[PDB]
């Protein structure tokens, strides 16, 4: 019972269950998916000024329930602290998804002419160009044309 | 060989997707052609019956 | 297959079956089930 | 020094399958599974759980495990003539001296196959090297100067954990072999942990050990990591059930055909004591009738006299005595009298038995069966009695129960109405209950109403041996 602690209608005391999340969510596991729904208040709230740590550990609740779309979209939801990271599960299987999202639309924009797309959601690219230059600059440029094949 | 080593799994994967339906249909028409020859087997006696015995 | 939480943990008895389904009941009292025709 | 060469045969045995077989079933193999001296494997871990394992007395000490975990070296087709060594090493124990080279030595002796060559590259061979000597030594949990080193020995493990979860780099599926060697270590694990106090940030390993677990190799460790959280939840008190209440995801191939049997006991263990009869008794019946065989002596018993509780609890239950091992007689001597006290409706003796067996209850420790059984006991007359008589009076069955009063039975015959056995109702001018029983309810379209569930079960089972026909 952490998120009744949320009476407050601050993102203040909002900040102080995410110090709660940082510290303990692995154990509150169970805890967190019947707050599923305050944390799509707190993504829909634009006053909520910390939405990239609701779409944060939303991504990663659902990381843990075996969401994958919606982790998705809280992925992309996240920010630009997102992609910047090591990690070696979490961030990089959910940049694996991404990315293959990325791919796939690129197939299914390939497959149609001349616009109309599904645009660039606004935290995409980053590890495209990021990790583009480390397989660029790390000199062998098999993956620099991997994503051509990929991109179509 | 990052290019071409893990491309080329399709290829040679597609075909025997393709097989794998197959075979299946191939089962699907010989149980048809079975039912034939059992059935074609009992088409030229078996009511004019004669009678030698065992030697 | 011990592999679980337990390392740690007819002669006169399946008629004790039928007289477990018979223990509540007439043990063998004799008198009372033949004195019962004769206070009418 | 004539039986030692027992353990020294045995245990050539097992690292010539694991070692050299298993490497080249690791090689290239396992199409699904072509690893079967990993299932041989188990099969003398299980050998060596029945037997002493290798080196604990034997009347010598230390044989075996300074000896064999030298110099594998995985080279030029002449590491036969290594095995040829570790034969020949052979003439220690019989012929010359031996000496204490085990639990204090293990320390460098486990960074030998590491520090003699790049020996191979897959991770089996290192599960054999930190698993197979390091398992002889967990059985033996006498607490002094054995039990720190079963700690330290599963923190070498701890690291197999790291050189699992870093090792192939992606998607070699060696885990059909080191989440089978895993699933009893990290029960061993388990077994040492709390053999002293309870496991905190093993918790913790235990989740992220479960995450690593989840998609890229899901091939037996999900299912045996989830009974070790499940019996660590079980064991300690009861606040993440719910976190099996919204993360169902519990089903695997169900692989080990004794795994997916306890653990539908052990979860039925859980939902009889979250709250259910029906859906709890059924999965106790399931893991019942899926007990695996009885070569494993008495080892049913005590966990089935934790079993059928809600079977007691049902009240429609007989005596149980098929199940009574007679060495179980005389830790069941509450057990046999509490159904007798099922069988029974004296009130003095429902009570007299928890007067004469509190401390087996509380053996047990699940009251969860007292805080219903005096229900239990009144269901149960309420169900023979109104299976019995069509309009009988609630005096005649309260005065025969001891209630004293019309509007207790009326309050009985009402929770009775909404937990709906009969339809049986009150004449109302002072209770007198004026009822039924029910025969002429119905029996022709109802049955083929459940055929349909009977034959399609059937049918289920049906391509259920046509896709195992699939495997020869």
């Amino acid at each position: 019972g952490i998120i009744s602690l949320l009476d407050e209608d601050e993102p203040q005391l909002k900040e102080f269950a995410l110090h709660k999340l940082n510290a303990v969510v692995n154990d509150f596991w169970a805890e967190i998916s019947e707050s599923v729904d305050k944390i799509e208040v707190l993504y829909e709230d634009e006053g909520f000024r910390s939405r990239q740590f609701a779409a944060l550990v939303a991504s990663k609740v659902f990381y843990h329930l075996g969401a994958f779309e919606e982790s998705l979209n809280y992925a992309l939801g996240a920010g630009d602290l997102f992609n910047v990271n090591d990690n070696s599960e979490y961030v990089e299987t959910i940049i694996a998804k991404c990315i293959d999202h990325y791919t796939k639309q690129c197939v299914e924009n390939a497959d149609l002419p001349e616009g109309e797309k599904k645009p660039i959601d606004q935290r995409l690219e980053g590890i495209v160009n990021k990790m583009f230059q480390r397989c660029l600059d790390d000199h062998k440029y098999k993956q620099a044309i991997g994503i051509a094949l990929e991109t179509r | 060989d990052l290019y071409s080593r893990y491309k080329k799994l399709q290829q040679e994967l597609e075909f025997l997707e393709v097989q794998e339906e197959y075979i299946k249909d191939e089962q699907k028409n010989l149980k048809k052609e079975f039912l034939h020859a059992q059935e074609e087997v009992k088409r030229i006696q078996s009511i004019p019956l004669v009678i030698g015995q065992f030697l | 297959m011990s592999e679980k939480k337990q390392p740690v943990d007819e002669d006169n008895w399946d008629d004790d079956n039928v007289e477990d389904d018979f223990s509540n009941q007439l043990r063998a009292e004799l008198e009372k089930h033949g004195y019962k025709m004769e206070t009418s | 020094p004539p039986p030692p060469p027992a353990p020294q045969d045995v245990e050539m045995k097992e690292e010539a399958a694991t070692g050299g077989g298993s490497t080249g079933e690791a090689d290239g193999k396992t199409a699904a599974a072509a690893a079967e001296h990993s299932q041989r494997e188990l099969d003398t871990v299980t050998l060596e759980d029945i037997k002493e394992h290798v080196k604990q007395l034997e009347k010598a000490v230390s044989g075996k495990e300074p000896r064999f975990v030298l110099r594998a070296l995985r080279m030029l087709p002449s590491t036969s003539r290594r095995l040829n060594h570790y034969v020949l090493y052979k003439a220690v124990q019989g012929f010359f001296t031996s000496n204490n080279a085990t639990r204090d030595f293990l320390l460098p002796f486990l960074e030998e196959p590491m520090d003699t060559e790049a020996d191979l590259q897959f991770r089996p061979r290192t599960g054999k090297a930190a698993s197979t000597p390091l398992l002889p030594e967990v059985e033996a949990y006498l607490q002094l100067l054995v039990v720190i080193f079963m700690m330290n020995s599963k923190r070498y493990k701890e690291a197999q954990k790291i050189s699992d979860d870093l090792m192939q780099k992606i998607s070699t599926q060696n885990r059909r072999a080191l989440d089978l060697v895993a699933a009893k270590c990290y029960y061993y694990h388990a077994r040492v942990y709390e053999f002293l106090d309870k496991l905190d940030v093993v918790r913790s390993f235990l989740h992220a050990r479960l995450r690593t677990a989840t998609l890229r190799h899901d091939a037996d460790g999900q299912a045996t990591l989830l009974n070790l959280l499940l019996r660590n939840y079980l064991h300690y008190s009861l606040y993440d059930q719910a976190e099996k209440l919204v993360s169902k995801s519990v089903f695997p191939e169900q692989a080990n055909n004794n795994e997916w049997a306890r653990y539908l006991y052990y979860t039925g263990r859980i939902k009889a004591i979250q709250l259910e009869y029906s859906e709890a008794r059924r999965t106790m019946t399931n893991a019942l009738r899926k007990a695996p065989q009885h070569t494993a002596v008495g080892f049913k018993q005590t966990v089935h006299k934790l079993l059928i509780v809600v079977e007691l609890l049902l009240g429609e239950i007989p005596d149980r005595l098929q199940f009574r091992q007679p060495s179980l007689k005389r830790s069941l001597m509450p057990y046999f009298l509490l159904t007798q006290a099922v069988r029974t409706g004296n009130l003095a003796k429902f009570n007299q038995v928890l007067d004469q067996f509190g401390e087996k209850f509380q053996a047990d420790g699940t009251y969860t069966l007292i805080i219903r059984l005096r229900h239990n006991v009144i269901k149960t007359g309420v169900r023979m009695i109104s299976l019995s008589y069509s309009r009988i009076s609630l005096a005649d069955i309260a005065q025969k129960l001891q209630l004293d009063s019309p509007e207790d039975a009326e309050f009985i015959v009402a929770k009775a109405i909404r937990d709906g056995v009969i339809e049986a109702s009150i004449n109302h001018e002072k209770g007198y209950v004026q009822s039924k029983e029910m025969i002429d309810i119905y029996s022709t379209r109802e049955p083929q109403l459940a055929f349909h569930q009977r034959i399609s079960f059937c049918l289920d089972i049906h391509n259920m041996s046509v896709k195992a026909m699939r495997f020869p």
